[PDB]
């Protein structure tokens, strides 16, 4: 278990976003997050690929449909720059 | 031992002989030519390889009206990466 | 000598273009040529001479003003270059050029004039000094092209005591290349 | 060279010197010796063999005749059963009651005359004479001598054989006489020498069904 | 190989064309990627343009890429000082 | 009562059409498979969306892109 | 396995079609166990683009369609074991 | 607490009729009865038949074995 | 695989009458 | 290794499944294995066609699972 | 002499350093090379050199 999953364990109960394999994307505050990039995620909106706004107080999203995460600059500093 | 009854027997009788394979990959690109080696992802390592695919001329007149084109090329050795591989085919 | 001189002639002009332009192979229309030429061009060992089962009516070329008119009127022999496809390379594969190009050299043979109010379908389509056949698109080309053809086979009935229609693709295809079935 | 001239007939000789300039006899006997060690090394797996020495053969060995020695020397890494010396073409043999771990293999090639054109006879006396002969020095008392005439192309061995040397060395030889370059080159200088050549089946008119390959990447031309 | 590349101001192509450009910090042996400091790119990507080098440009900070979707790197400028 | 490796092994060299993900089919005696169930057919003919484009032999069929198997 | 012979071939001029089909042209630097290709000197061509002079590349190993080798390859004292 | 095997496990207990959806190819539907599968989740399928659903459409196809990587769904 | 045919030398050895290996 | 996906949560809770084409799904969770395909109760289809398609128990392979929303208040 | 049983697929190749099959008089040219120890002259060294890359040239288009 590398790095980037020691550091989406640091980003738990943080506010985390999620670009998903179809092109939505989820901008929430997270619940749990695995060792396979799984993410349950609340207080969430949705934005899919027709540009528009939903919202859902929780989600689980699977961690292989994960394209990317926006992850918060609390974690920019520390302690990851012994990397 | 069961290296030569599997279904890779398409390949270590191929590379045994030096025969020359025709592949079907994943883009649609056809891949003619002898394989030096494969493994078991189907990397396999291809000697004087005419690869042959098809084109349209995309429009050219602004009407969109063109016949498919055979084009092909050719590559002196390569390394085709297995995954790609749909069909690996022998010759008759 | 004229064997022989023809045959140093075709060897001079393979001598003067450069080695990746000339050909490994060359096919002989006339069997009688074959022999002086295999004498000649020793020096180049890597070409392969053979001969022709099939002979092409070439002679459409002179029966055509412009080549023929050019032959006439050129005083000092030369070495004239021309293009048989005007533009054909970029519109359609070299084998069905070409089988158009023979199938219009036939036509022009069994049939000058009738052949060249064909290859005109209208009087307004023009061909230009650097071209040999009028400008034609893919619709007006096959066209001509079924309409020579047609004519080159009725010809061939004609002429050969049978009739068109017992004549499959394979006999249509090695008679109008030159072939006797 | 090996060639034997009774009485001296001048213009075969000069003709002979000619044909064999440049220690080709040698150069045959070498090319014998790397091609078989080759095959050798391919089937080694199969053979139960541990490597192929090219044994350090004299350099005149190629023509001294009167003596031999061993050409290639086979380690096993085992002890095989060997069996009595018969010929290569023997196809029915019978178990030698003895084992060995080196195998020697001898070349011998010879310029047949007339007379004494008989590959299987010759080989026979060599490989018995040399086996049992003082100054032939072998590395072990089991092997194979393999004979090779080269006036009347002909082949075969006689010595001791283990399980699978027999169908190995005879496709081997086949496909030796086939394909060498040096007994190639042999062959063509006796053609050049004796003047006489072989003819050629004229070439595939273009036809109906052939013209197809006209529009290939080969640049042709119509006369 | 790419220890030889911490820290660096990397553009990271994905297998959709959406390209990064951010700070090579962390990676994985799946190549999931950590870059702060990112920024996103479609269509038009700088060299000098006529008109303007960066625009079809979005913020978003400080990813974590998976390397599922990821095809290339490449390093644009030095580190800065902070 | 029969689970998919002992299927393959029911049908080593009778004449099957196995389907690819990609709409292609292929018609012919399949020699072997393997673990992963990577196909060998021999004899083949490969249809093209219901209609063959060709006789073509022995090929090899990745198990990547198999969609599934036929007996026929 | 055939990747073991990609490792073997630091230091050469090879260019890579990949799935999106952008062909890069470079040195060869390094390999991974999952063809995890790092390449030097690189002129990369993403395909309907124009063609990008970049110092260093480093190509994930899935994303590889296939390579390209020069014509100078001794690949018989490659491939053994 | 019942899992997705315990499913299939009691789904060929009942031999009933199932259909099954691809990965991505979603007018593409297949039915069928399971008689066996393991733990690949390949499965061969009882008289099998392709429905294409646009266009409804009922290509037979027989005893069937279809694999794993490829399924969305099985619906009974 | 083909290795280069190893051969060796006749004349002008400097060397003993026998062979080296 | 493989780890189970932690879905006690979810546990006989109405969720709508996103699967792979675009697809969409709604049913009660039964169950899961490590590779997270899922058992549905009461699995209504909910095309995009617009009208609702109920089925009963479903299972759903996890390769094609985009996401869950637990419809209902975990 | 109770031996194994089966067939040996004996092939003899003469190739060159770059995998393509070498014809018979250029093999023996090279077995005599390798034989004496010695090789060509430096004319007929810069016109081999020469025809070699004269045939990739023609043959790379």
């Amino acid at each position: 278990i590398g790095v980037p999953i020691k550091v989406l364990h640091e980003a738990e109960g943080h506010i985390v976003t999620c670009e998903t394999n179809t092109g939505e994307v989820y901008r929430g505050k997270l619940i749990e997050a695995e060792d396979n990039m799984n993410c349950q995620m609340s207080n969430i909106t949705v934005t899919y690929r027709d540009g528009r706004v939903a919202q859902l107080e929780q989600v689980y999203i699977r961690g292989s449909k994960i394209r990317f995460l926006i992850l918060p600059d609390m974690l920019k500093n520390a302690p990851m720059l012994k990397s | 031992e069961e290296f030569n009854t599997g279904p890779l027997s398409v390949l270590t009788q191929s590379v045994k002989n030096n025969t020359q394979v025709l592949i079907n990959c994943r883009n649609n690109k056809k891949l003619l030519g002898r394989v030096k080696a494969f493994d078991r992802h189907c990397n396999m390592v291809l000697e004087n390889v005419k690869e042959m695919w098809t084109e349209v001329p995309k429009s050219g007149k602004g009407k969109k009206k063109s016949k498919p084109v055979n084009k092909d090329r050719y590559i002196s050795k390569m390394f085709l990466r297995g995954d790609s591989v749909i069909v690996v085919l022998r010759n008759p | 000598l004229a064997k022989w001189k023809t045959a140093e002639e075709v060897a001079a002009l393979i001598r003067s273009l450069p080695v990746e332009e000339q050909p490994k192979q060359i096919i002989v229309t006339r069997k009688g040529m074959l022999d002086p030429l295999e004498v000649h061009l020793l020096d180049f060992p890597n070409i392969v001479i053979k001969g022709s089962e099939l002979q092409l009516p070439f002679q459409a070329c002179l029966k055509v003003e412009k080549f023929g008119d050019l032959i006439l009127k050129a005083t000092e022999p030369q070495m004239v270059l021309f293009n048989l496809y005007d533009d054909w390379l970029k519109t359609i594969s070299s084998y069905t050029a070409f089988s158009r190009l023979i199938l219009i050299l036939r036509a022009l043979h069994v049939n000058n004039d009738r052949a060249k109010v064909i290859l005109k379908p209208d009087k307004t389509t023009i061909t230009e000094p650097h071209h040999i056949w009028p400008t034609l698109t893919d619709e007006e080309w096959i066209k001509v092209e079924v309409q020579l053809k047609d004519l080159i086979l009725a010809d061939y009935g004609k002429k050969n005591n049978v009739n068109v229609a017992s004549l499959t693709q394979s006999e249509i295809r090695d008679i109008i290349l030159g072939m006797e079935i | 060279t090996g060639i034997f001239m009774h009485g001296k007939i001048p213009t075969l000789k000069i003709s002979l010197i000619q044909i064999f300039r440049a220690h080709l006899w040698q150069k045959i006997h070498e090319s014998i010796v790397m091609d078989l060690c080759q095959v050798f090394d391919q089937e080694l797996d199969a053979l139960e063999i541990e490597t192929v020495q090219k044994e350090t053969i004299h350099p005149r060995k190629s023509y001294k005749m009167n003596s031999s020695c061993a050409d290639i020397l086979l380690f096993a890494s085992y002890k095989w059963n060997v069996s009595r010396p018969s010929l290569l073409a023997d196809s029915k043999d019978v178990m030698d009651s003895t084992t060995t771990q080196k195998y020697w293999i001898d070349i011998q090639l010879r310029w047949g005359d007339y007379d004494s054109h008989d590959i299987e006879r010759y080989a026979r006396a060599k490989f018995l004479d040399y086996t049992t002969d003082n100054m032939s020095i072998y590395p072990s008392p089991t092997g194979v001598l393999i004979a090779i005439d080269l006036a009347y192309n002909l082949h075969s061995a006689y010595g001791n054989w283990f399980p699978g040397s027999k169908p190995l060395i005879q496709q081997a030889m086949a496909k030796i006489m086939k394909a060498n370059p040096a007994l190639y080159v042999l062959r063509e200088r006796i053609r050049k020498g004796l003047q006489l050549y072989s003819s050629e089946p004229t070439e595939p008119y273009l036809s109906s069904q052939n013209y197809g390959e006209l529009f290939s990447n080969q640049i042709i031309w119509f006369v | 190989k790419m220890l030889q590349h911490i820290d660096y101001r990397m553009r990271c192509i994905l297998q959709d064309g959406r390209i990064f450009i951010g700070t090579f910090k962390a990676f994985d042996k799946h190549m999931n990627l950590i870059l702060c400091d990112c920024d996103e790119f479609r269509k038009i990507k700088p060299k000098n343009s006529k008109q303007a080098e960066r625009e079809e440009k979005r913020v978003l900070g400080l990813v974590l890429l998976r390397g599922e979707n990821l095809v290339s790197m490449t390093v644009e400028g030095p580190p800065p000082k902070d | 009562p029969l689970n998919p490796k002992p299927f393959l092994n029911g049908l080593t060299g009778k004449p099957v059409m196995v389907k690819l993900k990609w709409g292609m089919e292929y018609k012919g005696y399949l020699v072997s498979v393997d673990g992963y169930m990577n196909m060998q057919l021999a004899n083949t003919e490969e249809y093209i969306d219901g209609a063959l484009s060709g006789h073509l032999g022995e090929v090899l069929i990745r198990c990547n892109n198999v969609l599934y198997i036929r007996g026929v | 396995k055939l990747v073991r012979f990609l490792m073997k071939l630091s230091h050469e001029t090879v260019t890579i079609e990949l799935k999106n089909g952008t062909q890069v042209h470079g040195t060869i630097t390094g390999v991974d166990v999952s063809m995890n290709t790092h390449l030097k000197a690189v002129k990369m061509t993403l395909k309907n683009r124009e063609p990008v002079q970049l110092e260093t590349l480093s190509i994930r190993g899935n994303n590889i369609r296939y390579f390209i080798l020069p014509d100078s390859l001794p690949l018989d004292t490659l491939l053994v074991d | 607490m019942v899992q997705p095997i315990n499913l299939i496990f009691r789904y060929l207990q009942n031999r009933s009729r199932i259909q099954v959806w691809l990965y991505e190819q979603v007018n593409m539907r297949i039915e069928g009865c399971i008689i066996g599968f393991d733990e690949y989740m390949n499965l061969v399928l009882d008289d099998a038949e392709e429905i294409h659903s646009k266009t409804k459409s009922r290509k037979q196809l027989g005893r069937i074995m279809l694999k794993g990587d490829n399924i969305t769904l099985l619906q009974s | 695989v083909s290795q280069k045919r190893k051969y060796r030398q006749y004349m002008n050895r400097k060397g003993g009458f026998n062979r080296p290996l | 290794k493989a780890h189970p996906p932690e879905l006690k949560k979810f546990m006989d809770k109405k969720l709508s499944l996103k699967l792979n084409g675009g697809r969409h799904v709604q049913g009660i969770l039964r169950g899961f294995d490590p590779f997270m395909n899922l058992v549905i109760d009461e699995c209504v289809e909910m095309a995009t066609s617009g009208q609702q398609n109920n089925i009963g128990m479903v299972v759903i392979r996890g390769n094609s699972i985009i996401m869950l929303e637990a419809l209902e208040r975990v | 002499k109770e031996k194994d049983g089966y067939k040996p697929d004996v092939k003899i190749e003469y190739v060159d350093e770059t995998g393509r099959k070498l014809t018979p008089k250029e093999a023996f040219r090279q077995l005599s090379h390798r034989f004496h120890g010695k090789g060509s002259g430096k004319m007929k060294t810069e016109r081999r050199m020469k025809k070699l890359d004269e045939e990739a040239l023609l043959k790379k288009m």
